[PDB]
């Protein structure tokens, strides 16, 4: 997984530290890109679970 | 139970993207859903033919 703007990534433990936002998907040129195997399945579980989070009840 | 979780399925989207301010709502929400959109819904789904041609994903 590369980031493409500042460096690639070798681990994958930096993403706990912080979000990232990637390049576009390309699907052409030489920089194949191409989407991962969880890319975008997780729609609805971070909407509400960062709802639970920012929820004063709990 | 197919139609049952189709039924959940419509509401909850015309729902959401009816009032979108509301972050936890859900099937027994009592906000605004119309009938006409999920009756059409179930319609479309009812003659939903996908693509298997290669090359373009299956939609």
């Amino acid at each position: 997984p590369k980031l493409s703007n500042g460096e690639l990534v070798e681990n994958r433990q930096i993403y706990f530290n912080e979000k990232l936002e990637f390049t576009s998907s390309n699907t052409s040129k030489a920089t194949k890109a191409s989407n991962g195997p969880f890319n975008g399945e997780f729609n609805r579980f971070l909407s509400r679970f960062e709802t639970k989070l920012t929820d004063k009840r709990l | 139970h197919n139609q049952v979780s189709q039924f959940k399925r419509a509401v909850v989207l015309n729902k959401e993207k009816y009032n979108p301010e509301f972050k936890k709502i859900t099937y027994d929400s009592p906000v605004y859903f119309n009938i006409n959109e999920v009756f059409n819904y179930i319609y479309n789904l009812n003659e939903e033919v996908i693509n298997k041609i290669e090359g373009e994903p299956s939609l």
